[PDB]
This record gives structure tokens, C-alpha cells and sequence, in this order.
């Protein structure tokens, strides 16, 4: 039975943890690499990052 | 060459009274008040022609 | 009407170097014509074609 699927040659616990890790890796708060910029000539009164 | 003033522009005699100190976004900007509209314009940008 | 062969005299060329944020000021602005330009390396057309 062990031979039917290699399970990526990872241990059971590693897969179990891997699922949680996948939940971390796709969390919005982590996703701080940003794509795209708007070049526009504007006065910066009352700046907000957002 | 003397550039013509463009069609939309509004004549305004300079006077000391037109310029003032004023608050605008945590700064004491030299506000200008347009004599017609009465509107105050703290930034040099965005002022009426 | 003809193309100038001798090196022509040109207006002084101030390089504005705009960044993400800056404090614009126009005290001691030149009154004479001036070529404001934004990038430092504009000698880009290098490859001469004989």
C-alpha cells in the first residue's frame, strides 16, 4: 500500500503542516509585494500611504 | 513678441489684500483670494486663470 | 532654410530630476529660455550608421 502514492516523498506530519503553511502564504497581510505605480504630478497635502 | 492673454483669463489688479496667511493641511500657506468668486487658494497650483 | 553645419549656440540645459517626492520652488527661476529635462543620460542614440 505504501507504494501506491509517493505522497511527494514527504512525511505525513509535513503534509499536515504544509496545509497550514499554505494558509499562511496566501494571507492578505503577508502580500506586501505591490504591482504597478501611477505617475501623476500632484501636490502631497495630507499624505496617506493608501 | 508679446503673448496674448488666453480667452478664459480674468483680469485682477494686484493688491496686498489679495494675499494672506492661512491654514491649509497643517501649513500656513500664502492663500490667494480670487476677487470675483471670493474663493481662497492656498496652493499656487489649481488657481483660476 | 539650410541645415546648420557649425555647432549652434543653445539655451542652457537644467536637468530637473524628479523623484517620488520633492519640494517644488520657483524662487530664482530663470527668465530666459531654458531646456528643462528630466533624465541624466539622454545621449542614447549612440550607434552611428555610415
Amino acid at each position: 500500500e505504501a507504494f501506491r502514492w509517493s505522497r511527494y516523498f514527504l512525511d505525513e506530519l509535513q503534509l499536515r503542516r504544509l496545509s497550514v503553511g499554505l494558509r499562511l502564504i496566501t494571507n492578505p497581510r503577508i502580500a506586501r509585494r505591490f504591482n504597478g505605480v501611477r505617475i501623476m504630478y500632484l501636490t502631497d497635502d495630507d499624505p496617506d500611504p493608501d | 513678441f508679446v503673448p496674448d492673454v488666453p480667452e478664459g483669463y480674468v483680469a485682477v489688479q494686484y493688491a496686498h489684500r489679495l494675499f494672506s496667511s492661512s491654514l491649509a493641511n497643517k501649513r500656513n500657506r500664502v492663500t490667494y483670494t480670487h476677487p470675483p468668486t471670493g474663493m481662497a487658494y492656498p496652493s499656487p497650483t489649481g488657481r483660476p486663470h | 532654410d539650410d541645415v546648420g553645419i557649425m555647432q549652434q549656440k543653445k539655451p542652457p540645459t537644467v536637468v530637473q530630476s524628479r523623484t517620488d517626492v520633492f519640494n517644488e520652488q520657483f524662487a530664482n527661476e530663470a527668465l530666459h529660455p531654458t531646456t528643462k529635462v528630466i533624465f541624466n543620460g539622454l545621449d542614447v542614440n549612440t550607434e552611428v550608421q555610415p
